[PDB]
């Protein structure tokens, strides 16, 4: 079931790749493959390895040109603090005047973040539900009511200073707001003072869980 | 990693 092509994806292209880590690796692709449901594509990583992988685990190295959209599968960087890779999400915002001119991503470990259109990378053959790829069911399913759900966004209006409670890891903890950013909130935990940004429409905010509990 | 994520466990 050999093939030198697959429309867009050629025999020879340069390519991002999907590694056993979970994290992603510029290569080539080398073959293409139809091995029963499906075409496998077979990459060789510029650093190290090979791999044979589904088409929704390989991306484009190249940035998208307005193409993408809410709900759109892309790998992008993953930028917490002087760490980074590149991992797989969402887009769950295009850009706008409210978050100068940034792609929100949701990554599929639950993760968000404001990237640039420079940091981004389509993913070459998502899946038409783009959720259903998404391993960790908690991720999965927040992604699959928030598409749907999209443009309808209830968030909550807070300010620098505002003292609320933000769940985390099963616990209600004292936190304040050091920080808007468009759909984003940074969160310093007050117990453990480390900061999370947060999505605006989280139910992890009090005011967001609260009003939905009684809705 | 340091997530909590997009929803409460």
């Amino acid at each position: 079931g050999e093939l030198s092509k697959d429309g867009d994806l050629i025999v020879s292209m340069r390519i991002l790749g999907k590694k056993r880590t979970k994290t992603w690796h510029k290569g080539t692709l080398i073959a293409i493959q139809t091995v029963g449901p499906g075409k496998k594509y077979k990459v060789k990583f510029d650093n190290k390895g090979k791999s044979l992988l589904s088409g929704n685990h390989i991306a484009y190295d190249y940035h998208p040109p307005d193409k993408l959209y809410v709900g759109s599968r892309v790998v992008a960087k993953y930028k917490d603090g002087n760490q980074v890779w590149l991992y797989a999400g969402i887009v769950a915002e295009t850009p706008n005047v409210k978050n100068k001119l940034r792609f929100l991503i949701f990554f599929d470990d639950g993760y968000a973040s404001y990237v640039t259109q420079s940091e981004l990378y389509p993913i070459c053959r998502p899946l038409k539900k783009t959720w259903e790829d998404i391993e960790d069911i908690s991720c999965r399913d927040f992604i699959e009511e928030y598409v749907t759900a999209y443009p309808n966004r209830p968030m909550v209006l807070l300010k620098s200073g505002q003292l609320i409670k933000t769940e985390a890891e099963g616990t209600w903890w004292k936190s304040r707001v050091e920080e808007v950013d468009g759909s984003l909130v940074r969160i310093l935990f007050l117990d453990d003072k480390r900061c999370e940004w947060i999505y605006r429409g989280s139910t992890r905010l009090e005011p967001m869980f609260s009003m939905k509990t009684s809705s | 990693k340091s997530t909590g994520g997009k929803a409460p466990r």
